[PDB]
């Protein structure tokens, strides 16, 4: 909380897409097969359209 | 023998060497190259419409 | 528009001053309630207002223990006519400053802002001393400043014992403290404070200076609101006697291990500070006579490398690292002193070094006749050097018609000081050593003398 | 049955309530008729009327410059010189404060003692500060001894000797100097400030020089500065107070006649190593302090600059807020209101410095580690809007206030005479009072916006912290909030 | 305006001991329907008030939320030691909104926003 | 919250000048030079066979 708004994403209807999908901390020496993960979850959503 | 942390904050030196084994330097006195980043960025951002 | 260095065109200039302005004189006015306007003029083109309360620390009954450390703290807020969004908002819209403090004997409200916003500076002025609720939302919020600043006084070892010379050391009003503890924080509200000035603030204790305003400006303003005050007998003042006293403080738990290191100080009293005027000017002679400092601050020809107690204690005894005298005059009563730190394993005759200091000067051969021309010189131009601030100005108006009814002029003062001779230096000096030696100390306190062990060094 | 409204302690401590609140329903029109909270802009020519300054340069181009107040008891006067820590070396970098420690020691006529014991029998003082670019050295006395304090001033600048025993025992008070300026913590941030923002200029130097050159410098050096530097055409003789402007031109052409002849000016060391920002950063963390403290900087203006008096304008609107400070959560400024009402700092204070080529504009804070996201939004948040969103009310605030603080702050003879010896140096004049003010009411939101948007908007800046910064938001961060991506 | 005043009108003179009635069979008075979820500014006006005057309300909806669980009412000795519309809490809220009027003609940004959900 | 235990530790410091004045439960300074090396030579040199 705080006595007045500040920054939207800070707000309680975008919590849970700014704390695992904006600010999120993640190892800063992470290569591209970590890329591998995002990207079958775009195959999935193409096979379901 | 000062640890290296603490001889650095006691010398506020203007001769700064960053790593370059990846990115060169422009020589300081030259322009920045803000305009140029921002058409790059539009010619993709053309192809994503 | 062009660059700074060419003028620009199209703007009028005033007509400047001549070289010599004729300066003015203090015209004060006596209402028939009892309150008293005191004006003068200046060359600048500022202004000064204040207001001063003979009320004060000494005013303080068990019951209102700490209500003046809280009334400078709840000074320019909501009134009956105003809000303090609105307050705030009056002031930065004309660009001043606003300020307040609190003493033993005296209370002081102040304003500064350009001369053209005269009449807007008094009416804030006068509504904000002569009627003000107070809030219990308002008060709440500034007596937690108050608690979490007792928290630690622990940081300020020169009013820690300046505080402690002065309880012990009187049985009255003189003893009340000034910054107060944490149980009378807990009985203090919105009406301890609401009765306490409608009591105190009355009237015939109220004085209105002004630096740079014409008498006749604040006479079309501030009149037609002040005039209809009630008038009321004043009180007796509240008496107090000089006892002596001893006090100390084995510092609290964790500021030693090569750390707290001492602080002590003595003391002494003679009996009128302002009432009685030729003596007390020859113990501002004594104090930059006598002078001292820290000694490792480094600023130039100045302040006090040449006092007695610089070159005779400090440039030889490099275990001090600070000795100087102080003085603290009130209305009748008064009380000099010195104050030293030195270290903790160098302490007992540091107590030594100190005492002679002050039976040397009780000697009548001692001093020279070229330290006494110096320390008279550098005490009529620190008088003069002050005054030339618009704000010193008429804070010396105000603390001079609440001592005197009326403003001295300061060619009275470089007078008095022109006559003290090589003799006054020691008979004051020798009554002022009759007196019981009140003792203070800090820091490292197993290591001290006691009481009797240095107040049968002096006399009694 | 029911209880009366006195029964219950719940009751009538209720009635209480509404009885001290009818007490702020009838206010009284005679103590409102003169004060308002709407800021108006006003005139204030009648008030504005001062003495003359007279100035008159000599034929070896020294400058002499008075402001007479004849009914006074006091006097100041003093030496203003153009010279400063951006004109050394690197090899020299510690010399013009080691000179400034070294001045009043010296002088074949009069020794350290005697030159110590003369000032105090007259009961004067003697200072002298260093900067950047400027350095002074002055003398309060009193109305009488002004010849004596000028025979003081024009021998020690010409005739001082640096003898090997005092230049040694004075290495030891700088060496003693610097360790306690190495824990002030504002003057440590502002001084990584500078050596990251005019990096490989001579503008990014400290001025009290490396440890290691403090021990070298001897006698040598101290003459080629003192033979380079204090030239007459860069030195200015300012007085103020019950002096005589005739009088003391007479005095100061028979006591200055042997100072140094070379014909280079400021403006030709200025040239040739120009000073160059560069948006970058340092970060120091340590995590045992429990405060942080940074500074986020712009460039900003010269001295010259047209544009330099709405860079002060606009300083006053981004303001001050301080935990002890009566204003509270009521102050005009925004960037005061949002630090205010959510308690997200310990001090906030925004900084404007001008140089004769280059300047800097930004904000200082002061904060605990867990406050340091909400802090940095709302800073960022409130500069950027300038460049947009403007109201006349922030305007009129803001000019009123800077009328009011450039004016109270010359009060006595000493604030007086600093005034005109450090403007004669940068501008080559005294600006009246009245073209002054002329100059700040033509700044309106007009203005505002079109100086924001050279400075401000979409700009590099530079950024030094120190402390439990481990939550303070990375470059890229900052970066890209100079701009608004929703207009 | 001139159709709520009881005292002139007779259908405002029943509608009035209509909630009258209601707020009795509970022990409730009208202030205590003002909830500080509903409106933020009747959150401020509560925290302005004496700590035994807001603890003499949190005790009479405690005492009617057990009366309805339990399907009941409090007994008729009760009931007439009952006063609705004695207020404890108007005065203090027109004072808060008057504040808030006051700070938004003249500039200024607002003590306290609403979390956005 | 014991005052006949801090006023006879008062009655010992002030009333005694070498041994019989160390404090028997000590303040805040003097609990932050200790370890477990101090206590460690402490008890090796005075917990010997004929006390
Ligand atoms: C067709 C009409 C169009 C609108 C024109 C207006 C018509 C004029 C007359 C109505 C205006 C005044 C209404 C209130 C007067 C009576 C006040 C009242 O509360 O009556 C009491 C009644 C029951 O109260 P209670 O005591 O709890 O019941 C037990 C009985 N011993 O409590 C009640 O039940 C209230 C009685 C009416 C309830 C329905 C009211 C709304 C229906 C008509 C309005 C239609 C909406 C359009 C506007
Ligand atoms: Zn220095």
């Amino acid at each position: 909380m705080r006595n007045q708004r500040f920054s939207l994403l800070k707000q309680p209807i975008s919590s849970t897409l700014n704390q695992h999908l904006i600010d999120y901390p993640t190892p800063s020496n992470l290569s591209y097969w970590w890329g591998f993960g995002s990207l079958a979850g775009i195959c999935l959503v193409i096979q379901i359209v | 023998e000062i640890p290296a942390t603490v001889a650095a904050v006691k010398n506020p030196s203007s001769k700064i060497v960053y790593d370059e084994h990846n990115h060169e330097r422009y020589p300081p006195g030259d322009p920045s190259k803000r305009a140029f980043a921002y058409f790059v960025l539009t010619g993709g951002r053309f192809v994503y419409a | 528009a062009p660059p700074l260095d060419f003028p620009l065109p199209g703007v009028t200039l005033p007509s400047p001053l001549p070289d010599h302005v004729a300066p003015g004189k203090t015209i004060v006015t006596t209402l028939p309630n009892g309150i008293k306007l005191a004006s003068e003029t200046s060359a600048g083109p500022a202004a000064s207002i204040g207001l001063y309360v003979d009320c004060g620390s000494i005013y303080e009954t068990p019951l209102t223990f700490g209500a003046t450390h809280l009334l400078e703290r709840m000074a320019f807020k909501s009134t009956r006519n105003r809000t303090h969004f609105r307050v705030v908002r009056e002031v930065e819209a004309i660009g001043g400053n606003v300020q307040a403090s609190a003493s033993r004997e005296q209370m002081g409200y102040t304003f500064d802002a350009l001369k053209t916003h005269v009449p807007e500076m008094v009416e804030l002025l006068v509504d904000c001393v002569r009627n003000p609720v107070f809030l219990d939302w308002e008060v709440n919020e500034q007596l937690l400043k108050v608690k979490a600043e007792v928290g630690e006084a622990s940081k300020n070892p020169q009013d820690l014992l300046l505080e402690a010379i002065h309880s012990a050391g009187y049985s009255g009003a003189l003893a009340n403290p000034l910054l107060a503890s944490e149980s009378a924080l807990n009985g203090l509200n919105g009406s301890i404070l609401e009765e306490f000035v409608a009591e105190n603030y009355t009237a015939p204790r109220i004085v209105l200076a002004a630096s740079g305003v014409e008498h006749e400006e604040l006479l079309s303003i501030a009149e037609p609101l002040l005039s209809d005050l009630p008038n009321v007998p004043r009180p007796e003042e509240p008496k107090s006697v000089y006892t002596g006293g001893d006090y100390r403080c084995h510092t609290e738990s964790g500021h030693i291990l090569n750390g707290q290191r001492t602080h002590f100080a003595l003391a002494f009293e003679l009996p009128g500070g302002w009432h009685k005027l030729k003596d007390a000017m020859v113990l501002t002679v004594l104090q930059m006579l006598l002078g001292g400092g820290g000694s490792f601050s480094a600023g130039g020809p100045g302040k006090g490398m040449y006092s007695r107690l610089y070159l005779r204690v400090l440039n030889e005894y490099p275990q001090f690292h600070s000795i100087s005298a102080f003085n603290n005059i009130y209305n009748n009563t008064g009380i000099f002193g010195i104050q030293v730190t030195t270290g903790s394993d160098f302490v007992s005759k540091a107590i030594d070094i100190t005492v002679n200091e002050l039976l040397a000067v009780a000697t009548s051969g001692q001093v020279d006749q070229v330290q006494l021309d110096r320390a008279k010189q550098a005490t009529k131009s620190a008088i003069l050097m002050n005054l030339e601030s618009r704000m010193v100005v008429s804070e010396d108006i105000g603390r001079q018609v609440l001592t005197y009814g009326e403003r001295k002029p300061v060619e009275d003062f470089l007078k008095a000081v022109d006559e003290v001779t090589l003799k006054d230096i020691a008979s004051i000096s020798q009554k002022l050593i009759s007196s019981p030696l009140t003792m203070a100390s800090y820091g490292d306190v197993i290591y001290v003398p006691n009481y009797e062990s240095v107040s049968s060094k002096f006399r009694s | 049955s029911p209880p009366p409204p006195n029964a219950m302690v719940y009751d009538r401590l209720a009635e209480a309530v509404k009885a001290k609140l009818r007490q702020l329903e009838n206010p009284d029109p005679r103590f409102l008729k003169y004060g308002s909270p709407r800021p108006t802009l006003t005139d204030h020519t009648r008030i504005l009327a001062a003495p003359e300054t007279r100035v008159t340069t000599l034929p070896n181009g020294l400058r002499v410059a008075t402001e007479s107040s004849l009914a006074a008891r006091t006097a100041t006067v003093g030496v203003w010189i153009d010279a400063g820590s951006r004109f050394e070396t690197e090899e020299s970098n510690g010399t013009a404060h080691f000179l400034e420690h070294m001045i009043f020691k010296g002088t074949e006529k009069r020794n350290a003692r005697e030159l110590e014991e003369e000032i105090e029998n007259m009961g004067g003082h003697l200072n002298a500060y260093t900067s950047r670019e400027q350095t002074t050295y002055y003398a309060k006395v009193a109305d009488k001894d002004v010849p004596k304090a000028l025979d003081i001033l024009a021998d020690i600048l010409q005739n001082s000797r640096f003898d090997e025993n005092r230049i040694s025992r004075e290495r030891d008070v700088i060496l003693r100097e610097m360790e306690e300026v190495e824990g002030q913590t504002e003057e440590v941030i502002f001084d990584h400030l500078h050596a990251t923002a005019f990096q490989y200029t001579p503008l990014g130097r400290t001025i009290l020089g490396p440890a290691q050159n403090i021990k070298t410098i001897t006698k040598d050096h101290l003459q080629n500065y003192i033979q380079t530097h204090y030239t007459a055409p860069r030195m200015v003789i300012a007085a103020s107070g019950a002096v005589k402007h005739e009088d003391i031109v007479e005095q100061v052409k028979k006591l200055f006649t042997k100072l140094s002849t070379d014909p280079t000016t400021a403006s030709q060391l200025v040239a040739k190593e120009p000073a160059i920002f560069t948006g970058s950063e340092v970060r120091m963390l340590d995590d045992e302090i429990p405060l942080a403290q940074f500074a986020v900087a712009f460039e900003g203006a010269s001295w010259k600059d047209p544009d330099s008096i709405a860079l002060m304008v606009m300083q006053a609107m981004l303001g001050s807020w301080n935990k002890t400070a009566g204003g509270g959560k009521h102050m005009g400024s925004e960037l005061a209101q949002r630090v205010g009402i959510n308690e997200v700092a310990e001090s906030m204070m925004a900084f404007n410095t001008n140089y004769k080529d280059t300047g800097l504009f930004g904000v200082y804070a002061v904060a605990k580690p867990d406050c340091l996201d909400d802090l940095s939004y709302a800073i960022m948040y409130e500069t950027t809007k300038l460049a947009y969103r403007v109201s006349d009310d922030d305007v009129t605030r803001a000019r009123n206030q800077l009328k009011s603080s450039l004016l109270l702050y010359i009060d006595g003879t000493s604030p007086v005479a600093e005034d005109i010896g450090r403007q004669l140096l940068t501008y080559g004049r005294r600006i009246p009072f009245a073209e002054l003010f002329a100059r700040i009411d033509a700044v309106d939101a007009s203005t505002i916006k079109r100086v924001a948007n050279r400075f401000i908007y979409d700009k590099d800046i530079a950024i030094a912290a120190m402390g439990p910064i481990q939550r303070l938001p990375d470059y890229n961060w900052f970066r890209r909030r100079t701009y608004w991506n929703r207009y | 305006q001139s159709f709520i005043d009881p005292k002139k009108n007779w259908f405002a003179a029943q509608h009035m001991k209509a909630i009258s009635k209601r707020l009795r069979r509970f022990g409730l008075r009208y202030d205590d329907l003002y909830d500080p979820y509903y409106d933020l500014d009747v959150k401020e006006a509560l925290n302005r008030l004496p700590k035994e005057v807001v603890d003499a309300r949190h005790q009479r909806l405690k005492r009617a939320m057990d009366l309805s669980m339990k399907h009941e009412y409090l007994p008729e000795d009760l009931q007439a030691m009952q006063t609705p519309f004695r207020g404890y809490l108007q005065e203090m809220l027109a004072l808060v909104k008057r504040e808030k009027a006051e700070r938004e003609s003249l500039g200024g940004l607002p003590l306290y926003q609403r979390t956005i959900p």
